């Protein structure tokens, strides 16, 4: 008795999707809008860096 | 002709300030300490100070020199030739209680052991260095002997140590490996008994053999010299580089 | 009867490839190609933590980014304060076989498991000033791989018996059991939100799951060896992966698909931990070749190397505040690089 | 400079890092080995999620772990040695031991590691020889070619036809590991009777041995 | 947790005596402890210190080279050993414990006392010395420095004590902002280097007493002179 198996396929399948393009440009827009503020992309100067 | 001697001296001389900076640096920070390494550098040390009055011989046979301090040259160069020759018969012994005891060698043994025994061997170095090339300013002729008792001592226990250490791998069960031992231990003892050992009794021996006190200078002593820096020079690729590049 | 099952099976399966291809119209790479490169990290050890005797095997940060947490397989938790490299407390274990750290978000709790099938909680806010056990959490068949606290009441964990759960700390019971998988669980990750993880496992595959109701939402597959490492993207819409096969990939929650992959013809041994940046830029990852490599997330090209472990690394991790990167290493070092 | 309270708290670190210290010299001084075997191999009587085991010799400390694969074999990188366990009474079942020993002999996370084999069950595999219903010919059909060498060490109370039957059963085995090894670790085979006293002296000479080679192999003189 | 003294009576001028302290309920070998003294009726005052491990002892000026601090680990106990007694070490004793790490909160628990009768300097002041209050109110105290507390890591080194009638004092705010365990979340502390204060709302009873300010940049540790809230 595999209905079991069947049964998580179809409640998966059935789903709502999206573009791929609009996938990438979600992302590409998020690391933009955040850029200048993690350190270890832009390097901070000596007086702001604990370590 | 001594300038062919003081070349000689130049050439080889220069290879050991160049290979035991490698082993000063590289075991300094580079790579972790066994209960051997130590040994290894404590001997490099020894070999940079002797051949370092080496090359500075050159440098000073331009001008002059003052008998009344060249002298007192001499006896400090024997200070670090008497420690380098001692550090051998500290790594042989304990390459023997490593096979006999294995398992002692590797749990119960003291961790601080090794730097102990360096530094009585260097207390040792000096005291025995005093009383060479006639420095008895401070029984004269007769103290002169004892420093010969010292290398006879530890020529015994080179010897003694590699010998055992080779029956009981004779003595086993399918050794393999057999090829670079024999290699390793009879390369051991004729660079120490052949290019090591004369440089010391000299210093011990010569008022003795006064038959010209002037004609030994040029041939005796240069020779004694070359040799004593050719062992200098081949120590940190028998007991270093081989085993770097073996894996 | 079970032929028909069996194909339904068939049907449903090659119903979705469809569905895949049909939203894929453009890719990630075209789209990012007008981008300027990052440029050459250059990163330098600042700190190094020593005092463990044997491999470490795993270590988390703190939620303040000054203090965090380490095991080894001498029997120790350690924690340390990274500003003055101080010790602060040394927890011993009664079974020296641990695979995994935890820390609480508020800092009155750390956790700890490993072969012997149970999870730890130590309390270490309390009168008499010492650590003590709290609960011990049985009902696994296999050994611990992950452990990541939900709550100062909730932890999740995943075991070599295929299963994850759910515990309520206070009772020391089972709330919710996640199944699905036909191989070891080796990592778990939490969402930004608190409201959804992912989990990968030795079958290949990697899954979505609901914490309030039980269920699973969504399966992808397209490594070719078994999965080590899973990370969420800082927006909460996508995670990485990295496996045996020595490759990362990246996959998008809102359209079930792979989207890039990260990959050099030089690069033969598996992976073995993976991190995100503060703005999901860089792409971190521990290897077996004993170093680390920095990817550019948006482009797939390596921008640096942070080589300094004579064995192979086992654990990173980056702060809170985006400030600092820490490694560990079966050579029994703890690295702090910026 | 350093704050009273800064100056406080370094002093209590120094005493964390010297208790780490006696821990770590405790711990030198005790051999951790690996139990293995699948069943019907009685390993559980060899000495007389983990379960674990201790025994000295000799005043050597001795501790040992059995875990009751490829996935948590990782964690013993570094244990002194593997002990593997073999029934060789029954011979349906020695191509599966054959194979097992084939893939933990041959793991990427145990090239340095060394193996103590054990063939157990030696009372029974001589009744099965002695009374002639089941032939080994049958299941190893190579059987018939083979002949005791002519370095037969065998004990003075034996039938030569259960020697042959012993010692086919053993080049089974180290033809596997004199295969592929290159040299940096073997094999130690032994023949047990699960009601022998004489076990726990015969680890501890094999370890004798295998720190011996580690010995000669971190001072180069190999 | 408990410390109970023992010791202490009428002593003539010129003698020795000697003090102990008896600990039950915690670790008492991960803690340091302190000796701090009290005038018949004047305020707090400190007097020597010893570390964890034996390894750190301090005195004050007007006992050094008389008094000696001892510590015994396995019977948890602690010593005070007198020398040269003089009419100025009439007071009351008690014995304080405290834990240094990260995030850790020392001068906790303090004991009970024991009486004995005898027939540069960081200087702090409370210039209030009474205030009355009624039930239902805000009240303010403040203290002021000589030099700044602030370091250089950002912390600022300032405590808060209270004192009820015939008790001991417990500890309010440490590091200048810190709410201690078990104390209300109506008392909040603030300021600035070389000016704090201390705020107490929707006051009630069982707040009456005495408030105390003190010091730990540096040896040896100073407090003020106290401040009384009536009704
Ligand atoms: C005791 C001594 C007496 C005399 C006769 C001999 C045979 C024994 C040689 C000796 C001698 O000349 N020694 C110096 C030493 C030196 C000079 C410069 C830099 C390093 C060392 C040298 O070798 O030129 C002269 C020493």
């Amino acid at each position: 008795q595999a209905r079991k198996l069947v049964e998580q396929l179809k409640m998966e399948a059935n789903i709502d999707r999206i573009k791929v393009s609009k996938a990438a440009a979600d992302l590409m827009a998020y690391c933009e809008a955040h850029a200048k503020e993690d350190p270890l992309l832009t390097p901070v100067p000596a007086s702001e860096n604990p370590f | 002709q001594t300038l062919s001697f003081t070349v000689l001296t130049c050439i080889i001389s220069l290879v050991g300030l160049t290979g035991n900076a490698v082993v000063l640096w590289l075991l300094g920070y580079r790579m972790r300490r066994n209960a051997v390494s130590i040994y290894i550098l404590n001997l490099a040390a020894a070999d940079f100070l002797f051949l370092s009055f080496q090359i500075i011989r050159l440098p000073l046979r331009l001008i002059n020199i003052s008998h009344l301090i060249r002298k007192i040259l001499v006896s400090v160069m024997t200070f670090p030739y008497f420690t380098g020759l001692s550090m051998l018969s500290a790594i042989s012994t304990e390459r023997c209680l490593s096979v006999l005891w294995p398992i002692w060698y590797r749990c119960r043994r003291p961790t601080h052991l090794s730097a102990v025994v360096c530094v009585l061997l260097w207390g040792l170095s000096l005291l025995f260095s005093m009383l060479e090339w006639r420095f008895c300013d401070f029984w004269c002729e007769t103290s002169d002997f004892i420093p010969v008792a010292w290398l006879i001592f530890l020529c015994v226990v080179l010897c003694v140590s590699s010998l055992v250490l080779l029956v009981r791998i004779l003595c086993g069960s399918r050794k393999m490996p057999l090829t670079r031992l024999y290699v390793t231990i009879l390369l051991t003892v004729l660079v120490f008994l052949l290019c090591g050992l004369p440089f010391g009794i000299l210093g011990a021996l010569i008022y003795r053999m006064h038959l010209n006190l002037e004609v030994l200078y040029c041939h005796v002593y240069l020779v004694c010299m070359s040799l004593s820096s050719l062992n200098s020079s081949a120590n940190p690729i028998i007991y270093f580089f081989v085993g770097s590049f073996r894996q | 009867e079970l032929d028909q099952l069996r194909q339904e099976a068939e049907q449903l399966k090659n119903q979705i490839r469809d569905a895949r291809k049909a939203c894929a119209d453009a890719t990630l790479s075209q789209i990012t190609n007008n981008i300027d490169p990052v440029g050459r990290i250059q990163m330098r050890t600042r700190r190094t933590l020593r005092g463990h005797l044997a491999k470490i095997y795993a270590m988390h940060w703190g939620t303040d980014s000054r203090l965090l947490v380490s095991a080894s397989q001498d029997g120790k938790l350690i924690i340390w304060d990274s500003y003055t490299t101080n010790k602060v407390h040394a927890i011993p274990l009664r079974s020296s076989w641990v695979m995994t750290c935890a820390y609480a978000p508020s800092g009155n709790y750390v956790a700890c498991g490993g072969l012997d099938n149970i999870c730890s909680i130590y309390n270490l806010k309390t009168r008499e000033g010492n650590v003590r056990v709290s609960r011990e959490l049985a009902g696994h068949t296999g050994y611990l791989s992950c452990c990541r606290f939900l709550d100062d009441n909730q932890i999740v964990t995943s075991s070599g018996d295929t299963t994850c759960a759910l515990w309520d700390i206070e009772t020391g019971q089972q709330t919710t059991t996640f199944t699905g998988h036909t191989g070891d669980v080796m990592s778990l990750s939490l969402a930004p939100d608190t409201r959804l993880f992912v989990s990968g496992a030795c079958d290949a595959s990697a899954k979505l799951w609901d914490v309030r109701e039980g269920m699973c939402r969504q399966t992808f597959t397209g490594h070719e060896s078994d999965i080590n490492a899973i990370c969420f993207f800082p927006n909460g819409n996508a995670f990485a992966t990295g496996s045996d096969d020595a490759t990362c990939r990246l996959f998008d929650l809102r359209a079930d698909q792979e989207l890039m992959t990260y990959s050099h013809d030089n690069i033969i041994c598996g992976i073995t931990s993976v991190s995100f940046s503060k703005s999901g830029r860089l792409l971190l990852a521990g290897y077996d070749d004993f170093n680390c490599n920095v990817w550019d997330a948006l482009k797939a090209d390596r921008a640096g190397v942070l080589a300094g472990h004579d064995n192979r690394v086992s654990c990173l991790g980056v702060t809170d505040d985006g400030m600092a990167v820490a490694t560990g290493s079966w050579d029994s070092f703890l690295k702090i690089w910026n | 400079t350093v704050s009273a309270e800064d100056k406080a708290a370094a002093e209590r670190s120094k005493m964390i890092d010297k208790n780490l210290r006696e821990d770590g010299e405790k711990a030198r001084r005790t051999l951790r080995l690996l139990l293995l075997g699948a069943d019907n191999s009685g390993k559980s009587t060899i000495v007389k999620g983990i379960f674990e085991t201790k025994f000295q010799v000799d005043k050597v400390n001795f501790h040992m772990f059995d875990v009751g694969r490829r996935k948590w074999i990782q964690c013993f990188n570094d244990v002194t040695a593997i002990i593997f366990v073999v029934d060789s009474s029954d011979y349906n079942r020695l191509q599966e031991a054959l194979n097992d020993f084939k893939s933990i002999w041959n793991n990427r996370w145990l090239r340095t590691i060394s193996v103590i084999l054990f063939l157990n069950k030696q009372d029974l595999l001589a009744e099965k020889v002695l009374a002639g219903k089941s032939k080994i010919e049958d299941y190893f059909p190579e059987f018939a070619r083979y002949t005791t060498p002519e370095d037969a060490t065998p004990e003075p109370g034996e039938d030569p036809r259960v020697t042959r039957a012993k010692y086919f059963i053993r080049k089974e085995f180290v033809d596997i590991s004199t295969a592929s090894g290159d040299g940096r670790h073997i094999c130690y085979p032994h023949f047990t009777c699960a009601v022998d006293t004489e076990n726990a002296r015969r680890i501890f000479n094999d370890c004798k041995d295998i720190i011996l080679q580690m010995n000669l192999r971190e001072y180069n003189l190999v | 947790v408990q410390l109970v003294e023992s010791g202490g009576g009428l002593v003539q001028p010129g003698g020795s005596r000697k003090l102990s302290c008896s600990a039950s309920g915690f670790a008492f070998s991960s803690f340091g402890m302190h000796w701090v003294r009290q005038a018949p009726e004047k305020g707090l005052e400190w007097v020597a210190y010893i570390s964890s491990g034996s390894g750190t002892i301090y005195y004050a000026d007007t006992v050094k080279g008389r008094f000696t601090i001892s510590r015994d680990d396995p019977k948890n106990t602690l010593f005070l050993q007198m020398t040269s007694l003089r009419s100025e070490d009439t007071a009351m004793y008690y014995c304080v414990r405290s834990i240094y790490y990260y995030g850790s909160s020392p001068f906790d628990f303090w004991g009970q006392g024991t009486t004995l009768t005898v027939s540069s300097d960081i200087v702090m002041t409370q210039a209030t010395s009474s205030v009355p209050v009624t039930p239902g109110e805000s009240v303010s105290i403040s203290c002021r420095s000589s030099k700044s507390l602030l370091h250089s890591n950002g912390n600022t080194y300032l405590y808060w004590f209270l004192q009820r009638p015939g008790q001991s004092p417990q500890l309010l705010i440490y590091r200048m902002s810190n709410l201690a365990s078990g104390v209300p979340d109506r008392f909040s502390g603030s300021g600035s280097g070389t000016a704090f204060t201390l705020t107490i709302s929707r006051l009630e009873a069982e707040d009456v007493g005495v408030y105390y300010c003190m010091q730990h940049l540096e040896y040896p540790l100073t407090f003020g002179a106290g401040t009384k809230l009536e009704l």
